[PDB]
């Protein structure tokens, strides 16, 4: 029962960094509209969020966690992202986000030390 | 429609991400289908005998 | 005197991951104006690119390239990254591109083993 749990406190775990991100957005932006002087704010407040509760995990990784936010005007939003890891320990999580009037995407990573 | 377009792609959003942790979660529950399987064997075997 | 060398033979520079950026960059868009369509292998491109040309060095990192490309529209653009590193050996490149129809902005990381 003790080591399934150590696998999983171990390996990266995708989307529990998912979990994160939501409750990153979901503290920084809200349901507030595009204004562009607090849009700094809501980046540095996703990604460090972010950084503060990957931290918590306790598992030991190098942590990278990008973020864009988009204004809806007729302008739409495309990101990539491929990298080179060991495939086994480490992976990708990105997630897309909008409301009426902003996008969103965070792309965060978990590499093994 | 604003609100029911907002619930309704908050509902979709939060559905989508649901489904990438469902993603994740088969992993850490596919091996308690395995603990479950043979903890089920297990008490099984010891409850037919 | 062997020690110098061998942690230059391994540090990021900023520098040179920025040039093999803007080799990627005007490699893959050149200065052509943006069709939708296409964004997507220039993305692709870039970041192909960006990943070959980092892993000709034989440096030990491991290397993530993220990248944005953008239409010039009037719409509002952050993009944000914070990371989680040793910050003796690793470092981060992140470039602003422009056209006179596009905005392209790549970020790329760089994390020792």
């Amino acid at each position: 029962m003790e080591d399934y749990q150590a696998a999983e406190e171990t390996a990266f775990v995708v989307d529990e960094v998912s979990n994160i991100v939501k409750e990153a957005i979901e503290s920084a932006i809200g349901g507030n509209a595009y204004q562009h002087s607090k849009v700094n704010q809501w980046t540095t407040n996703v990604v460090e969020q972010t950084l503060s509760q990957l931290t918590k995990l306790g598992k030991p990784f190098k942590y990278i966690v990008t973020c864009v936010i988009m204004q809806k005007n007729g302008a739409g939003l495309h990101t990539a992202s491929s990298c080179f890891w060991d495939s086994s320990t480490d992976g990708s999580c990105t997630v897309r986000w909008e409301n009426k009037t902003m996008y969103c995407i965070v792309s965060a990573f978990g590499l093994s030390i | 429609i604003d609100n029911i377009e907002g619930e309704w792609g908050a509902f979709n959003d939060i559905m989508r991400r649901k489904d990438s942790a469902i993603q994740q979660q088969v992993a850490n529950l596919q091996m308690k289908i395995v603990q479950e399987d043979r903890a089920v064997e297990s008490r099984t075997t010891d409850l037919l005998t």
